[PDB]
């Protein structure tokens, strides 16, 4: 239950595979356009590995369908990101998240 | 409630000096056309697109 | 009433002021004070002949700095005391008739 | 709003875009790489002129393509659409420019720029005096004939000088013309046309109010004809012989009459061609009915204005020889001043102001609390000198000094030891008429002073506070030896400046307004809380009457997504409908009141407000086959006119459902057919526009209805479940002000523009990035 929209095309031939690590630059914001996180502010790409439950389900499912070099937008429902608890002081309960993810390199 | 802050980019606009309109008794034509061609863009020159 | 003499003196004054450099400012007050009392002209001349060292130091205020920038870049010892006495006499006399 | 297209993606290098505008039915459509886009912009306002535009940030490079000698299209236009380069006016040259800037670079420093005059869409429709009225003066019929005869002789002479000769069939290449004959030998229809034209010169003189009558009965038999050599003889024996009018001299009124007769004649011809269907173009196209000079006379080339003007000057001289004698306010000024922190309260200071134009400008010293919407010097808060015509302004005007010239520089000096202000021009102290050498005297230190200047439309100026002493051009001549110092001496960074921005905004109504009063009334057992407005100078000799725009200070927000006497507790606790009403007291005309809502992006402030002036637009989406499946209406003002429900008081109610985006209205408890619809995430403010006509005008009411919550339950999170009406202190009325102060940035983007070539067109470029730290106000949605 995740909506994906394309912004820029990718190679279309390389996709994430089991045992690889994804390096991405992302920007997060609420459904009302209020930004709450951005990896580009810290000028440091974020690294995560598939299958080890290091990030929310929405992010992993969104990234699994992206090709190398592709820029796309992801939408996650409250039941898939944080549910009725949220992140204290950052995200309120029952919030829909929108992400701007770009895949840089795979390893 | 509290005031928010951030960093944003500057933006500007450019136009050519041609003007067209619609009115009773006007001497102007009613249909127009033009094109734009893009050469270079840097998707992320700073933290903002 | 306003006479022609004072008017022309005011007109001619700026060049007279431009004749002497700002560094000599303090000696002008000193001469004015000495003119407060009836210090004979030659008496003042000889007096300042010895106190020349009291002139304003280049080390000093911000104000002297940018002013000197300008005084140097114009197209161009006892003469100094002569100039100071000449300017101070007329300055004091003009002030006495404010 | 998302749109669908093949290979949908953001603009990338090698992409080409094309835009089409159709004004017959307002519509705008796009294509990318030749692929049609699935969206159109239709039904929009047409109160001005349109122009192409591009917006960008640092790090782009684009080219404009306009056809013709400029950029060549990569795709042929659709049928009936013209290239944009054909719209250039005769007197103008194509170029690329910014939009309504207030600053530009200069040879020695930045220049300040005042407002700019702009054309209006009503300037392209001619306005001849031509009325149905006919003169047909029997006393001017003879001179009509003689005038036509001499006009023919002059015309023939002009042709023959240019190598034309007689032939029975016109031939432009061989320059043969059949009209090179005696006037009386022309075909009757040509003679009649000439007589008609002569008569219409005479009738147009009369329509312009000229008195035309015989004065010298001897003049005609003293006229002589010009005797041309035989080289002016045609093969049919015709040689022109125009009158020798060398002795005739137009009076000033007659010269003016010629200048008026030609402009009207051109405008009548222009409107005749417009009625015939011709339009303006940069290239002539007879089959397309496009002509290069199909514009009103105000905007024409001097070469043709002078040409057509001479045929009417010669005509008037002939007639004289024949003996008959004949005989918005806020966008009009812009103010610049220094920041308050640089206020001065002692010493002696100096700065310069150079005038690049000889128009309306002012400069001087001002107090920190200066207003932005009052012309400088009309109050006690400024001391300025107007250089357009020698004057000095403080609580009025008085003659002073002399008018300046382009390139002149003015020096302003203030001395707080004697409390005097002195002005100089090109190093020469300006002198008062009464022999005073100081513009102002006996001023008081008060809070301090700041440098200030203002610029009128079309003006340009250069301001120099003197950070670099060498930059000053007349400081040495006057001021250096008097002990004055540059204003900005010993500063690490350039001085900051503020300017007056003419963008209307909402602000609270001051408690001490001299004309308006707002009173808070507490609720009772029978009435709810209210906020009523009163006019406190109605009927006096100096009352103020004008349009008034009001809104409350807190919005209501719709839900993020839509679905699909006693009160029942469950119904009210589960409802999502809120209510509020307005009462207009007797004596206030309901025809001058509008009630409804408004979005946070309303900035009109119109002095002749009608519902027809509200901005609106429709956006439609479809499929490849063209089947429409969604149409949306967008606006910024949702109101209903009070005249639709037309003594006694009148009450209007408004309803909203935050879960479905629907709005409805009721008058005196009776529903209305008007309704609106909005989108999930919008904000709305209650609003009321009124033109007062009584001491008691309007009254907001915050009550409720059966099974309907009051809007204080939607405005405040705490009261989300409390059906008791309230009105906390944070809720108050605000009015719309037309001008405000603003801060000028310290750095600006650098943009390069040039003509790449015949085939490539014009280019724009920007590489160096800039950024700033913003502050956002959540409730008003602005930064």
């Amino acid at each position: 239950g995740v909506e994906i929209e394309t912004i820029s095309p990718g190679d279309g031939r390389t996709f994430p595979k089991k045992g690889q690590t994804c390096v991405v630059h992302y920007t997060g914001m609420l459904q009302n356009g209020k930004k709450f996180d951005s990896s580009r502010d810290r000028n440091k790409p974020f690294k995560f590995r598939i299958g080890k439950q290091e990030v929310i389900k929405g992010f992993e499912e969104g990234a699994a369908q992206m090709s190398l070099g592709q820029r796309a937008k992801l939408t996650c429902t409250p039941d898939v990101a944080y549910g009725a608890t949220g992140h204290p002081g950052v995200i309120p309960p029952n919030a829909t998240l929108i992400f701007d993810v770009e895949l840089l390199n795979l390893e | 409630l509290l005031l928010q802050t951030n960093l944003i980019n500057y933006v500007t606009s450019i136009r050519p000096n041609i003007f067209v309109g619609r009115a009773e008794g006007s001497t102007q034509y009613g249909k127009w056309y033009f094109e734009v061609m893009v050469d270079e863009v840097v998707p992320f020159l700073t933290a903002q697109a | 009433q306003t006479s022609l003499i004072v008017a022309t003196l005011k007109k001619m004054l700026p060049i007279g002021l431009n004749m002497c450099a700002p560094t000599d400012q303090d000696l002008i007050m000193l001469a004015k004070t000495r003119y407060a009392l009836k210090d004979t002209d030659e008496e003042v001349r000889e007096f300042l002949q010895n106190n020349l060292h009291l002139q304003g130091k280049v080390e000093g205020s911000p104000s002297l700095r940018w002013q000197m920038a300008l005084y140097r870049g114009l197209p161009g010892p006892e003469k100094i005391v002569r100039r100071v006495q000449e300017v101070s006499a007329v300055l004091y006399h003009l002030e006495q008739t404010e | 709003r998302p749109v669908t297209s093949p290979g949908q993606h953001l603009l990338a290098p090698e992409d080409v875009v094309s835009c089409c505008l159709d004004l017959s039915v307002p519509s705008i459509s796009f294509r990318i790489n030749g692929c049609p886009v699935q969206g159109v912009f239709e039904a929009f306002n047409l109160d001005g002129l349109f122009f192409p535009v591009v917006s960008f940030s640092a790090g782009v490079k684009v080219r404009f393509l306009l056809g013709g000698r400029h950029g060549e299209f990569k795709f042929l236009p659709p049928p009936g659409y013209a290239p944009c380069h054909e719209a250039v006016l005769p007197r103008e040259r194509l170029r690329l420019e910014p939009i309504k800037e207030y600053r530009r670079e200069g040879p020695r420093g930045p220049h300040l720029v005042g407002p700019s005059r702009c054309l209006s869409h009503t300037d392209f429709v001619p306005c001849p005096v031509d009325t149905v009225q006919i003169v047909l003066p029997p006393h001017l019929e003879r001179i009509r004939e003689k005038l036509a005869e001499n006009i023919h002789e002059l015309w023939a002479l002009t042709r023959i000088e240019q190598g034309w000769t007689y032939g029975p069939v016109r031939d432009d290449n061989k320059r043969l013309h059949p009209c090179l004959v005696n006037f009386h030998s022309l075909p009757e229809p040509e003679r009649n046309y000439n007589l008609q034209m002569s008569g219409e010169t005479l009738k147009t003189l009369l329509a312009l109010g000229c008195h035309v009558g015989m004065a010298d009965e001897k003049a005609e038999d003293n006229l002589k004809k010009t005797k041309l050599p035989k080289t002016y003889m045609m093969s049919n024996g015709y040689k022109p012989a125009p009158l020798d009018l060398s002795h005739v001299r137009l009076t000033p009124a007659q010269t003016t009459l010629v200048d008026r007769l030609a402009e009207n004649g051109h405008n009548v011809w222009a409107r005749d061609r417009v009625a015939q269907g011709w339009s303006y173009s940069a290239v002539q196209d007879i089959p397309a009915r496009r002509n290069p000079r199909l514009v009103p006379y105000r905007l024409l080339d001097e070469a043709t204005k002078r040409s057509n003007r001479d045929s009417l000057c010669q005509a008037v001289r002939t007639l004289l020889g024949y003996g008959y004698n004949i005989e918005s306010r806020w966008d009009r000024v812009r103010i610049f001043r220094a920041e308050k922190s640089y206020t001065v309260q002692s010493g002696r200071w100096y700065f310069e102001f150079e005038a690049v134009t000889t128009g309306e400008m002012r400069v001087g010293w001002a107090r920190p609390e200066l207003r932005p919407d009052v012309e400088l010097g009309a109050d006690e808060l400024a001391y300025v000198f107007n250089g357009h015509r020698g004057q000095r302004w403080h609580l009025g005007s008085e003659p002073f000094g002399r008018p300046w010239q382009s390139g002149d520089v003015v020096g302003c000096m203030i001395d707080l030891t004697e409390n005097t202000i002195i002005f100089t021009l090109n190093g020469e102290v300006l002198m008062s008429d009464s022999g005073s050498e100081t513009a102002f005297r006996e001023i008081e230190i008060g809070d301090g002073f700041l440098p200030v200047c203002s610029l009128g439309p079309g003006q340009v100026g250069h301001l120099n506070l003197g950070q670099d002493v060498s930059s000053l051009r007349f400081f040495a001549i006057c001021g250096l030896q008097e002990g004055f110092e540059p204003f900005a001496i010993n500063m690490q960074r350039p001085v900051t400046t503020w300017f007056s921005k003419s963008l209307p905004q909402f602000e609270p109504v001051p408690p001490e307004h001299p004309h308006y009063e707002v009173a808070r009334m507490d609720g009772t057992v029978d009435t709810p809380p209210c906020l009523r407005l009163a006019h406190r100078t109605w009927g006096s000799q100096n009352s103020l009457v004008e349009m008034l725009f009001l809104r409350l200070s807190l919005p209501v927000q719709f839900h993020q997504h839509f679905r699909c006497n006693r009160d029942d507790p469950e119904i009210i606790l589960n409802t999502t409908t809120y209510y509020y009403s307005v009462r207009v007291f007797a004596g206030q005309e309901p025809s001058c009141v509008w009630v409804g809502w408004v979005t946070p992006d309303y900035h009109q402030h119109d002095m002749n407000f009608d519902l027809s002036k509200v901005r609106a637009v429709t956006v439609t989406m479809g499929d490849e086959q063209g089947n429409v499946h969604s149409s949306l209406k967008c606006s910024n003002c949702y109101m209903v006119w009070g005249g639709d429900f037309v003594h006694t008081d009148l009450v209007i109610g408004c309803l909203v459902d935050l879960a479905t985006g629907l709005m409805t209205f009721t008058a005196n408890g009776k529903e209305s057919n008007t309704f609106f619809q909005v989108e999930p995430n919008t904000k709305l403010f209650p609003a009321v526009f009124v033109l007062p006509t009584h001491q008691n005008v309007i009254q907001f009411e915050l009550g409720k209805q059966k099974n309907i919550m009051p809007l204080s339950a939607a405005m405040f999170l705490s009261e989300r479940k409390n059906p008791a009406p309230q009105c906390p202190p944070r809720l108050e009325v605000q009015m719309l002000m037309p001008v405000s102060w603003s801060r000028m940035p310290n750095h600006f983007l650098q943009v390069e523009t040039r003509r790449a070539g015949e085939r490539l067109g014009w280019a724009v470029q920007c590489q160096d990035p800039l950024t700033m730290m913003a502050l956002h106000i959540p409730e008003e949605n602005r930064c």
